[PDB]
């Protein structure tokens, strides 16, 4: 994944559902704010303990 | 493609931002049993989702009273589970004669118990496997079951509360032809609507 | 008085978004989305709540 | 941030914790922060110094 | 099933205890009120509304579990 450099606030947060592994971010829609928002979801396979 | 994997193995695929169509599919598919709870035969075909999960796993017609949500057997014990907070379809289905890019493993298995003792050796508690979740029996057992009745066992660490994990495995032959089983699930509004 | 004859209207333009444990709220969603014998229990469920 | 997920705990070869087993989450931002390269993968440890 | 080649040889390079330093603490707990590090509606967005909703949140004003990266030791280059 292509990432530009900044000096802003970076949120960024990770979890798991039945779905599948969720990966949220700021860097994608909100940089001047942010927020979560869906950038990746990935095909995992077991429950990450 | 390839082998169908066991029961308590079941590979998902999941479909986003795509087109589907069962009659594409479904036409070369010898369906020996079709079930849908929560949900009709004509939905799955016709409404349109957010997303799709699939499950595929070998599955013969012997244990078929066990595809029930509310069953208590081994299969819905310690293999595989269902999601009671959205709408399911199970299918059974066979290899088509003339049909061959697919392959046939040794035997069909499942596991008949899968419960964890502590270290002081006399406390044991069975794990219930959530749904559309995996047992940590599936780290110990092989992808294969030799005979029924096979045991497996691991030392689990304190950090991870100590004692052990067995289990214990039996398996079914093969018949003529393979058998196989399929779960499929929706999701509504679980991302953008877009299959 | 003026507040309670607007809740009391929006009593009802509230309350049509309520399943009452059907599995969705829309009737045309329910029948679209079920067979007969079951969507008779869905619709019977929103016609009594 | 780096991070690297499992759920299998073991210790190493001088008892250390933070060895896992079979396959593993790693997340690691990479090329002074322009790459956030994920797998889910098997890690193989090495026998040197 | 994926592509990538091997390293060099078996000289992982030697790594040091130095929590000491490590031992700082910059506090910086959240706040709801400023509204830092909440997980958006996951499908439908909504409009100058004040709306309850569950989801999966932090606690107000958690310490947190500081972790920090430094540079390696150098003498001039
Ligand atoms: C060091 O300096 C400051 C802090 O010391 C930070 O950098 C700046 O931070 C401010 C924060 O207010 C940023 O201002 C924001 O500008 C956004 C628009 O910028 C775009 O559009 C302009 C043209 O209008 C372009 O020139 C620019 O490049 C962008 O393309 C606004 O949308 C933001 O508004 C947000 O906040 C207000 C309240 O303050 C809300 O009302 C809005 O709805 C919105 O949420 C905001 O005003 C500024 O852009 C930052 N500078 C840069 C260059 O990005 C950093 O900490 C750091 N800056 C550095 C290193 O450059
Ligand atoms: C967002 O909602 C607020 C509150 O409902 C709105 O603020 C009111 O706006 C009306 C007319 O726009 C004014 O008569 C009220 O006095 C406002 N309330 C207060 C407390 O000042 C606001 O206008 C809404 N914004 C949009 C874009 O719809
Ligand atoms: C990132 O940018 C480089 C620049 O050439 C490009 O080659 C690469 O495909 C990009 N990757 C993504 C995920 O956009
Ligand atoms: C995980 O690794 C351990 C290490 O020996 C092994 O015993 C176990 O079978 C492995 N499990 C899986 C599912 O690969």
């Amino acid at each position: 994944y292509n990432i530009t450099e900044d000096e802003i606030l970076e949120w960024f947060g990770i979890t798991q559902t039945a779905q599948g592994v969720h990966l949220f971010s700021s860097r994608y829609v909100d940089l001047y704010g942010g927020n979560m928002f869906q950038f990746a979801t990935l095909p995992v396979y077991d429950t990450i303990k | 493609s390839g082998t169908p994997p066991q029961v308590y193995n079941f590979k998902r695929l999941v479909f986003t931002n795509c087109n589907y169509n069962l009659t594409k599919l479904l036409s070369l598919f010898s369906v020996n049993d079709f079930t849908c709870s929560q949900i009709s035969p004509a939905a799955i075909a016709s409404n349109c989702y957010s997303s799709l999960i699939l499950d595929y796993f070998s599955y013969p017609l012997s244990m078929k009273s066990d595809l029930s949500v509310s069953s208590a057997g081994p299969i819905s014990q310690f293999n595989y589970k269902q999601s009671f907070s959205n709408p399911t379809c199970l299918i059974l289905a066979t290899v088509p004669h003339n049909l061959t890019t697919i392959t046939k493993p040794l035997k069909y298995s499942y596991i008949n118990k899968c419960s964890r003792l502590l270290s002081d050796d006399r406390t044991e508690v069975p794990q219930l496997v959530n749904a559309n979740q995996y047992s940590p029996c599936v780290s110990i057992v092989p992808s294969t079951v030799w005979e029924d009745g096979d045991y497996y066992r691991k030392q689990l660490s304190p950090l991870e509360g100590g004692g052990w994990l067995v289990a214990s495995g039996s398996t079914v032959a093969m018949t003529e032809q393979l058998q196989m089983g399929f779960g499929i699930t929706v999701q509504y509004g679980t991302d953008t609507n877009s299959v | 008085a003026v507040n309670n004859n607007a809740q009391a209207l929006s009593k009802l333009a509230s309350e049509l978004s309520n399943t009452f444990g059907a599995i969705s709220a829309s009737i045309g969603d329910i029948i679209q989305r079920l067979d007969p014998p079951e969507q008779d229990a869905q619709i019977d469920r929103l016609i009594n709540g | 941030p780096a991070f690297m997920l499992g759920s299998s705990v073991g210790n190493f070869s001088d008892g250390k914790m933070g060895r896992f087993f079979n396959h593993t989450l790693v997340l690691l931002p990479d090329g002074c922060g322009t790459l956030l390269r994920a797998f889910y993968c098997i890690l193989e440890p090495r026998s040197g110094n | 099933v994926d592509v990538g080649p091997d390293s060099v040889k078996s000289a992982c390079i030697e790594v040091d205890i130095q929590q000491t330093f490590f031992d700082k603490t910059w506090p910086r707990p959240i706040d709801v009120s400023k509204a830092d590090g909440i997980i958006y509606p996951q499908g439908r967005t909504y409009s100058n509304i004040t709306i309850t909703y569950q989801g999966l949140f932090p606690y107000q004003g958690d310490h947190g579990d500081m972790y920090v990266y430094s540079a390696g030791h150098a003498t001039g280059t």
